[PDB]
């Protein structure tokens, strides 16, 4: 799913869910073990922002 | 960590890993042991009360209700082990994990600091010379027609062979590697 | 100064008469020299400024920027001194000549008397960025990114050269000394305002301003690492030695015609640090970071407070350094990876102690640590600032935030975390590019020892 | 000095000692190679909970996925001494 | 006993430079580090005196410290 | 070396010791034994280098500049006696720089001398702190990055003019 | 592997801290302040290989670089008003008002000692090994900014918007730390907020005008 | 044959000498104000001629 | 297609030059260039060059400065005149304008 | 100072 | 007593109803995603673990992505009303905001001095 | 201390109980950690790539 046309330079690029790389599986042996990302998967326009070191979109207990 | 996961979880999966977390949030909450031991035993009989049903639509509600329950009821602060991911010692030593190819960057000094387990290193490398074709070949032979494959890989199918990508499986660096 | 100009002039012919597996050796030898004759200048046992000629002089400001250009262009010969082993010898000598000419043409340029002899080396220094750009950079849009950065600069520099004429025609001669001693104030009409922009703009393009620094960016990122360190450690200080040359014929109008442009400089360098934080290209961040320590300089330059002169003086000498370090450390990765994204290799403190303790020490500089030189710089812009007006306080505050959190992104994201293991290919360490580092670091801690050479005309 | 290794030997006699313990493993039926539901007579309940036991006596975590794979106390012990680097 | 093997990346290059930079350092700034010290123990240190009358002095004259007049009469 | 013309200190005043107690002092026991450890044979190295710099002693002068003429009795655009002028108040303000420096040094000594009766005893320096702060900022404020004998001519008579002006009335 | 690196850098640690401690202008209580913050990131991101250690030690940067903020805004007010950072021109600049630079120093100390709106960074802190736990953040780092208004009390006396807002906010911070405090189950982070709370306390007795009794409670805890 | 090998070592030494001596030219070109400053203007000593090369 | 040489692909240069110091391919022209820009640039440049910086003296007068500040502050304090005069230019020689 | 590890019962402990 | 979820803080995959009232066809795209995951994984395992490489590993997602974040943006950006103000917006308001913040300070600051009200004691070094 | 001890003997009894918004906020760092360190660093960071850079 590409982003709407709005004339923002996203084009083609598909629109991934906003989910960070906290909610990813801890468990498993991602190519890119700190990204938590597989290899040849999409990447996330913010990528950087929704990196481990970076902003939680985690859910919460309250 | 050494299974890949599947496509989807089936509800029996589901219906374990609701009970692994909630008795592990009950010994978060309870702290003491027999405390923990009795509630975790009313938990036990919670579930198998639940256990035999049959119209598996009213289960999958039962399910639903139940988590639902779990994140109503669940600890702030649940334990985790150490080496659990979000632990304290979890990704502690992979700045010490250092990757066995740097060997093949060492000095020939450094080299000769080790000569007995250096030596031991070409022997594994010839082997690995050796075998990789033969399971590159495994691996193009066992891949089926159909666009159905999962991340599991197969063995080894004969005598003196090796299972297929078995390097970075086999020379991953230690948990514990100082 | 012709005792620096001629033998660095001589430095051609014997590149290219020297042999193939001595030129660089015999260059990079002579070139160390080259640096340490033009370090006889520092002798400055009076007020009086160094005159030597009717042509050439030595002062307080023209002084540091010299000594930093003949110590850049040996370190330039030792990082250009790896991508090109695979190179023709013939423009192997090729590049060592235009990296030499650089040096020559800006060393007269920083010791001309003149603002028209200025001009002209001014662009004559432009012309042999563009063919090191053009020629030598490894993707397609190094072409556009010379073409960004010529006419930008082009465009900036013909009226200049046309409120030089006007101001030659209208005084006489154009001598720096006798404009600054004759100097007569302006009487804040439409014709003397667009003067002033006239004389501002080709400075403040080559500086770059916010809203027009956008040629920065692609030509260091598609330049080699001799055209990024040559263009983040002393272009841009050319520009700013154009403003502090040309702003005292300028009274009384600049202290409102200063007004756009030192808004422009505080949320240009807060928009440029948001920028570092959300890039993905190391080359990108270490530009927009020097686009934000340039912006500091104009709206010191622009206040035109003493305090501010030196601290944009001090911000000069400690930026080159520090850029030019970080374009070496961010080169010495991409020519492991050839690659220049920012995420793909994280791991680096494992395999490179020694690097990342020279990326720690070069980050640190970037994000002003005392009591570096850069911190100096900083602090003295930010008092300067804070007596022109108190709200400026809140800018400077959003942009050093930012500037630490983009500096320690840099050393999370390129030193910390996992090992990228599928990197096979990371060899140790040249003992070239550690000398490099080396040779960057060092002059640091000693400006930060002594920093009473860079502080400039002002005190 | 402290944290001594572990053992193979050691691994074994540490899960055998906790399917000793546990009430519905009789001891005299429990081996190495015992089927947690082919011969030992459990179900999935019952292998988390050992799963769980294991976890707790050993203080560090089996996923999930690993932990549902584990199913006689060979496998348990394997898993054990492949996640420690035991080797002897 | 019963100890393993520690794999750890190529620490050669960096000591070797860091021994190649100490070594090039030390050998220059040791004589003259010696030299300092020699001259500041030994000849030098001029004093505070006022100016004769008639007696125009050099311009290394106005200077304080034995090396400092040395390059300022020989280069200056 | 220094002076205490341009460098003011009051003779200090220190009681005499009037142990009440029987202990002894570990201050002036580690004391007597840091000078007979450390004290003798440092000052036996400085009278060793004092008596090989008494064999080579060198003399040094301070160099002083006569009055060129003023930038006032100077005409504009003969950039000579403009050059002379202007290089000449360039050496009166670095010197009215080390001034204040002197000054500021002068009043930091005061502070950390009286300690507790600093808003006291330092009334004379805090005094002539504030009358040379005046006059620097008579002679030398607000005048910018390219300050000048021009410049500082032009705010001079500004501030006279103005003066005359309010002294009219 | 790096057990001599550990002891360098704790060293390198000590030595800003007396830097800091002992500095009589600003600008060296400034190299002070940054070394140690530096020295800080460092031995919290001690395990490079945590991306969580990572993330503490890039906050602890932030908070503290808020503190620099401040530190800065208080430094240039005082380089301007009175042509110095020495502390024997401050004790001169004690009879004027002193409102913006002892605002700076206030939001200088919250961002060093962790008080409410800029706390939870000691606890992220806590992340780094326990040596580092103990003398960084227990000991001598966290009470540099109550130090910093202990060399300034003269000024913070003369002002009694400045004590207000001092008394309130310690005791603010002492009452959320010890409120987190109370609910943890992390030895080390339940020791953390009490380190925080104390440092509310501290903070309260700034609040009042007891500086002496400030330091002496900076020594004793 | 050491003169054939490495000519190539004096040509920025050359230079050096070079500009020296074009520093040299243009200091005595500009020698119209020697003793003529009214800072420095001294009556000469008898055993010089001029105050400055 | 059009005739194009293959992307070359970087070798370890550390494989046939373990000893290999980032300048050169073959040794001696590799040790050569290291000892020239270790010689050239740390040991007579960051260090002579050092020396002769630190051994400038009265660098823009500050003690030059310096001392004519004591002496004009003893002059002045035993001649009992102000330190510092609020005009720099004596009044009598300006010649103001008479409106 | 090494001293035996304990399974599941009190540990022995030093005088000192 | 219902958990809600936020951008923040998102729902979670057993909180949310998409996964108890399942389909087939979610079935089969959970398969088919899970192909497509294997087949990279085996891709990018085999150019891993190969023995002949001698250099890193690209990743076509990575250039992708970077591409998409630097050169991407001006031949794919179209002018509409919309951007055309935000871009007006955030080009100018601070501008004219900070332009008018320093210049009443700086008037108010200069007019002060004028009537000298404003008072710099030991204001020397400005 | 005589309130936390009986306290810790009330977690000692045989008893669960349901958790109050209090402890809730107590335990979970008084929400200050979660909320501002996820909305001040979205805010920054999205400001940041989605204005600055690519506007
Ligand atoms: C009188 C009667 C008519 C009144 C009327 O029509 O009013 C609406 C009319 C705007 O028309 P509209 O409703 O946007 O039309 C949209 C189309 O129907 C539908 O849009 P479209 O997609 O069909 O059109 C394509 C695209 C066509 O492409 C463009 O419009 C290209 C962009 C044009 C310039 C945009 C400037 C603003 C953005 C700046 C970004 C930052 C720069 C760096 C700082 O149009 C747009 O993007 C729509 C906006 C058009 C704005 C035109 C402005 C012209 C005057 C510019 C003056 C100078 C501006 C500052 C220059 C600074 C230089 C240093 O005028 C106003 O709203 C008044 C203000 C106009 C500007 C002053
Ligand atoms: C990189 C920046 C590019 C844009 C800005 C360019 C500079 C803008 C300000 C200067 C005006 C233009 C250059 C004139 C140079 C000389 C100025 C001067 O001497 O002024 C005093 C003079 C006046 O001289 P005067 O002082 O003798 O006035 C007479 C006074 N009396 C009668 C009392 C004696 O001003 C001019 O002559 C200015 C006329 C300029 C007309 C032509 C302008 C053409 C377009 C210029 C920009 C083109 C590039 C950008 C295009 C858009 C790109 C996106
Ligand atoms: C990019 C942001 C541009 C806008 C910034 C905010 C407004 C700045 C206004 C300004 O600079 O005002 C200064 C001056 C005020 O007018 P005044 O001092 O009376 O000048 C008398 C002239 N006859 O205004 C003037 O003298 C009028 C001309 C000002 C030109 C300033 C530069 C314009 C942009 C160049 C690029
Ligand atoms: C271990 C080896 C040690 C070798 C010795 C020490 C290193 C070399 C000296 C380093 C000096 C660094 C500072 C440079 C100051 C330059 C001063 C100067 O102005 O020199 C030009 C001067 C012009 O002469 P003139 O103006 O007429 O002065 C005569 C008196 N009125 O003309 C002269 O002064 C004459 C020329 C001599 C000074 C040349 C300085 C340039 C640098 C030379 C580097 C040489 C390195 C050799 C290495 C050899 C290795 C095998
Ligand atoms: C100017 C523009 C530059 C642009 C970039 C240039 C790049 C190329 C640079 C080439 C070389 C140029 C070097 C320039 C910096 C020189 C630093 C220096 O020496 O400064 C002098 C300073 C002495 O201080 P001073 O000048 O008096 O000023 C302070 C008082 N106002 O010195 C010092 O304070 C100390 C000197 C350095 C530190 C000491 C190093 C040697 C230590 C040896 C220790 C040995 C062991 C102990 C021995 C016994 C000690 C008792
Ligand atoms: C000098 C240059 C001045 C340029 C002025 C441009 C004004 C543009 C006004 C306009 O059309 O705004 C539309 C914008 C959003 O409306 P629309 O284009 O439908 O966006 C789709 C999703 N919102 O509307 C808004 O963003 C709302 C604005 C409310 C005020
Ligand atoms: C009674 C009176 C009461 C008064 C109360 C006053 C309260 C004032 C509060 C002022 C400070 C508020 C903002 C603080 C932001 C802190 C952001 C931060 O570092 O967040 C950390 C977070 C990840 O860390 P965390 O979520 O804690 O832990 C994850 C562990 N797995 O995320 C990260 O690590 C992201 C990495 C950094 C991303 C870039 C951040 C740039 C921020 C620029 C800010 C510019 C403006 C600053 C203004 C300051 C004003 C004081
Ligand atoms: C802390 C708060 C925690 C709250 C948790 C509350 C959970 C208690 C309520 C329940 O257990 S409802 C359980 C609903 N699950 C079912 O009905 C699943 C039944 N379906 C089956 O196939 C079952 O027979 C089994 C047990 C999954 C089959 O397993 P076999 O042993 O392989």
């Amino acid at each position: 799913e590409p982003y709407p046309d709005d004339g923002m330079g996203y084009g083609d690029y598909p629109m991934l869910p906003n989910r960070s790389q906290h909610e990813r599986d801890p468990w498993y042996q991602w190519d890119h073990s700190e990204l938590r990302m597989n290899w040849g998967e999409p990447i996330h326009w913010d990528l950087d922002m929704y990196i481990r070191n970076r902003v939680d979109t985690s859910p919460t207990p309250v | 960590a050494f299974c890949a996961p599947p496509a989807y979880l089936t509800h029996q999966q589901k219906v374990l890993r609701l009970y692994k977390r909630a008795l592990r949030h009950l010994e978060s909450w309870c702290i003491h042991r027999d405390k923990y031991r009795y509630f975790a035993c009313l938990m036990r009989a919670r579930f198998e009360e639940h256990k035999n049903e049959k119209d598996m639509m009213r289960a999958t509600q039962l399910l639903r209700e139940a988590e639902e329950e779990f994140w109503q009821n669940q600890h702030p602060q649940p334990y985790i082990f150490p080496d659990s991911p979000g632990g304290t010692s979890f990704e502690r030593y992979e700045c010490y994990k250092v990757p066995e190819w740097c060997l093949d960057y060492w000095h020939p000094s450094e080299k000769a600091m080790y000569p007995d387990y250096f030596s031991k290193r070409e022997q594994w490398k010839k082997l690995r010379m050796e075998s990789w074709d033969r399971e590159v070949k495994q691996l193009q032979e066992e891949t089926s027609p159909d666009g159905i494959m999962t991340e599991a890989l197969p063995p080894a199918r004969r005598e003196g062979d090796l299972p297929p990508l078995w390097w970075h499986i086999v020379t991953r660096p230690r948990e514990r590697p100082t | 100064m012709l005792k620096i100009i001629l033998p660095s002039l001589m430095l051609l012919p014997l590149t290219w008469l020297s042999s193939p597996k001595k030129t660089w050796t015999n260059v990079t030898s002579y070139s160390f020299l080259i640096s340490l004759t033009s370090l006889t200048l520092l002798w400055q046992t009076d007020e009086n400024y160094k005159n030597f000629s009717n042509m050439f002089s030595s002062d307080p400001l023209s002084t540091p920027l010299i000594i930093l250009t003949a110590w850049l262009l040996p370190l330039m010969l030792m990082a250009s001194q790896n991508h090109l082993k695979k190179d023709n010898n013939v423009l192997q000598k090729l590049y060592i000549s235009m990296l030499i000419s650089l040096q020559i043409l800006l060393i007269m340029t920083f010791s001309a008397t003149e603002l028209i002899m200025f001009y002209i080396l001014f662009e004559a220094t432009l012309i042999p960025t563009l063919i090191i750009i053009t020629r030598w950079g490894n993707q397609t849009e190094r072409l556009n990114a010379g073409i960004y950065f010529l006419f930008y600069t082009l465009i900036g520099s013909i009226p200049l050269l046309i409120a030089l004429i006007l101001i030659q025609n209208h005084v006489g001669t154009l001598n720096l000394m006798i404009l600054s001693f004759t100097t007569h104030t302006l009487d804040a009409s439409w014709s003397n305002n667009l003067l002033w922009l006239a004389c501002m703009m080709a400075f403040l393009i080559k500086m770059p301003l916010y809203g027009v620094h956008l040629w920065l960016p692609k030509a260091h990122v598609e330049a080699p690492i001799a055209g990024s360190m040559i263009l983040a450690a002393i272009l841009l200080k050319l520009g700013s030695y154009g403003m502090i040359r040309i702003s005292i014929i300028l009274d009384p109008l600049t202290k409102y015609m200063a007004y756009p442009f030192i808004l422009l400089s505080l949320w240009g360098m807060i928009m440029t640090s948001s920028i570092c934080l959300r890039q993905t290209d190391l080359k990108s961040l270490i530009a927009y970071s020097s686009v934000s320590h340039m912006a500091l300089v104009i709206a010191s330059i622009m206040i035109q407070t003493p305090w501010s002169f030196m601290g944009a003086t001090m911000l000069m000498i400690a930026h080159g350094l520090t850029s030019s370090l970080l374009f070496c450390l961010a080169n010495s990765n991409y020519e492991r990876i050839h690659s220049r994204t920012m995420i793909m290799a994280r791991g680096l403190q494992m395999v490179f102690p020694l690097m990342a303790t020279w990326w720690l020490m070069a980050s640190l500089a970037n994000l002003a640590l005392p009591p570096s030189i850069n911190l100096m710089g900083e602090l003295f812009i930010t008092m300067s600032l804070f007596s022109w007006s108190n709200f400026t306080i809140i800018l400077m505050g959003i942009n050093i935030i930012i500037t630490g959190m983009y500096s320690m992104y840099m050393i999370i994201t390129t030193q910390r975390g996992k090992l990228t293991n599928h990197m096979i290919n990371l060899q140790p360490s040249h003992t070239r590019e550690l000398t490099l580092m080396a040779l960057h670091m060092i002059p640091l801690i000693l400006l930060t020892t002594s920093p009473k050479l860079i502080t400039g005309l002002t005190m | 000095s402290d944290a001594p290794p572990l053992t193979l030997d050691g691994i074994k006699d540490r899960v055998l000692y906790v399917l000793k313990l546990y009430d519905k493993i009789d001891p005299e039926k429990l081996s190495v190679n015992s089927h947690f539901m082919k011969d030992l007579g459990l179900d999935s309940l019952d292998q988390v909970e050992i799963i769980m036991a294991m976890e707790d006596e050993f203080g560090f975590e089996i996923p999930d996925i690993d932990a549902e794979k584990l199913m006689c106390p060979q496998e348990i012990v394997d898993y054990i001494a492949d996640k420690k680097d035991v080797y002897e | 006993g019963k100890r393993l093997f520690v794999v750890k990346p190529s620490l050669y290059y960096d000591a070797r430079f860091l021994r190649l930079m100490k070594f090039y350092l030390m050998l220059t700034g040791i004589p003259v580090i010696i030299g300092i010290t020699l001259v500041n123990i030994f000849i030098g240190e001029a004093e505070l005196a006022e100016i004769p009358e008639g007696y125009i002095p050099e311009h290394w004259e106005y200077y304080k410290h034995p090396i400092s007049r040395w390059i300022a009469r020989n280069f200056y | 070396s220094w002076d205490k013309d341009v460098y003011p200190e009051p003779p200090s005043r220190t009681p005499a010791p009037s142990p009440q107690t029987s202990l002894p002092n570990p201050i002036t026991y580690l004391t007597k034994a840091y000078d007979l450890v450390v004290d003798w044979p440092v000052t036996l190295v400085r009278e060793f280098i004092e008596r090989q710099h008494a064999k080579n002693r060198t003399y040094y002068y301070h160099r002083q500049y006569r009055r060129v003429p003023d930038i006032t009795e100077c005409k504009e655009g003969d950039v000579l006696c403009i050059y002379e002028a202007e290089m000449q108040w360039r050496r009166d303000f670095k010197v009215d720089q080390e001034i204040m420096n002197i000054i500021q040094e002068r009043l930091k000594a005061c502070q950390q001398r009286e300690g507790e009766n600093y808003q006291q005893n330092c009334a004379k320096e805090l005094e002539q702190f504030t009358k040379v702060t005046k006059a620097y900022q008579d002679r030398y404020l607000d005048l910018g990055a390219y300050y000048s004998a021009r410049k500082c001519l032009a705010k001079q008579k500004q501030r006279m003019l103005e003066e005359r002006k309010a002294a009219r009335q | 592997p790096n057990i001599n690196r550990f002891i360098k850098y704790l060293t390198l640690f000590l030595i800003t801290m007396l830097i800091l401690t002992s500095a009589n202008n600003m600008f060296q209580l400034f190299i002070g302040w940054e070394g140690v913050g530096i020295m800080s990131f460092l031995l919290i991101g001690w395990w490079y290989g945590r991306t969580d250690a990572n993330t503490a030690a890039l906050q602890a940067i932030l908070y503290n670089r808020i503190g620099d903020i401040g530190f800065i805004l208080a430094m240039v007010w005082f380089s301007l008003n009175m042509n110095s950072w020495e502390l024997q021109q401050i004790m001169f600049s004690n009879n004027n008002d002193n409102l913006i630079p002892l605002m700076g120093l206030l939001i200088a100390a919250t961002g060093k000692s962790a008080q409410f709106g800029l706390h939870p960074w000691l606890p992220s802190a806590m992340e780094g090994p326990t040596p580092v736990s103990a003398l960084l953040h227990s000991s001598t780092m966290v009470v540099a900014g109550i130090f910093l208004l202990v060399r300034f009390h003269p000024l913070t006396t003369n002002n009694n918007f400045i004590l207000t807002t001092m008394l309130c906010l310690g005791a603010l911070t002492t009452l959320f730390t010890a409120i987190c405090a109370l609910t943890q189950n992390d030895i080390k982070k339940i020791i953390a907020f009490s380190t925080s709370s104390q440092l509310g306390l501290m903070m309260v007795t700034l609040g009042m005008n007891q500086p002496h009794l400030a330091f002496l409670h900076i020594c004793t805890h | 044959q050491l003169l054939r090998e490495h000519w190539v070592h004096i040509l920025v030494p050359a230079g050096f000498v070079f500009g020296c001596y074009l520093d040299r030219k243009d200091d005595e070109k500009l020698t119209a104000f020697r003793n003529k400053s009214m800072l420095f203007q001294r009556e000469l000593r008898p055993n010089e001629e001029v105050t400055w090369k | 297609q059009w005739q194009e040489d293959p992307e070359p692909e970087d070798e370890n240069v550390y494989a046939k030059n373990p000893d290999f110091h980032g300048y050169d391919s073959d040794p001696v022209v590799d040790v050569w260039n290291m000892r020239a820009v270790f010689f050239f640039g740390f040991s007579i440049v960051l260090v002579f060059g050092t020396t002769f910086v630190a051994y400038v003296p009265d660098y823009r007068m500050q003690e030059w400065a310096r001392r004519e500040a004591e002496r004009l502050v003893k002059y002045r304090e035993v001649n009992g005149l102000p330190i510092m005069e609020s005009n720099y230019f004596d009044p009598s020689k300006i010649q103001l304008p008479e409106d | 100072v090494h001293i035996q590890p304990r399974y599941r019962e009190f540990p022995q402990l030093t005088r000192s | 007593s219902k958990y809600k979820p936020a951008p923040l803080a998102t729902l979670p995959s057993t909180l949310d109803p998409a996964e108890y009232d399942v389909s087939p066809e979610t079935r089969r795209a959970q398969v088919e995603r899970l192909s497509i995951r294997a087949r990279l994984k085996r891709e990018y395992l085999l150019q891993y673990n190969d023995p002949k490489r001698v250099s890193h590993i690209e990743d076509p997602a990575l250039i992708r992505w970077t591409y998409a974040r630097s050169a991407n943006i001006y031949p794919n950006f179209r002018p509409t009303p919309k951007n055309s103000l935000l871009g007006a917006v955030a080009g100018f308001g601070p501008l004219i905001f900070w332009y008018y913040v320093f210049k009443t300070d700086r008037d108010r600051k200069e007019r002060l001095i004028q009537e000298g009200k404003l008072d710099r004691k030991f204001n020397i070094s400005y | 201390f005589l309130i936390a001890l009986e306290l810790n003997n009330l977690t000692m009894k045989l008893s669960m109980n349901k958790a109050n918004p209090y402890s809730s906020f107590s335990t979970l760092l008084g929400f200050f950690p979660s909320i501002i360190h996820r909305i001040t660093p979205m805010k920054s960071l999205n400001l940041s790539l989605k204005t600055s850079l690519t506007l």
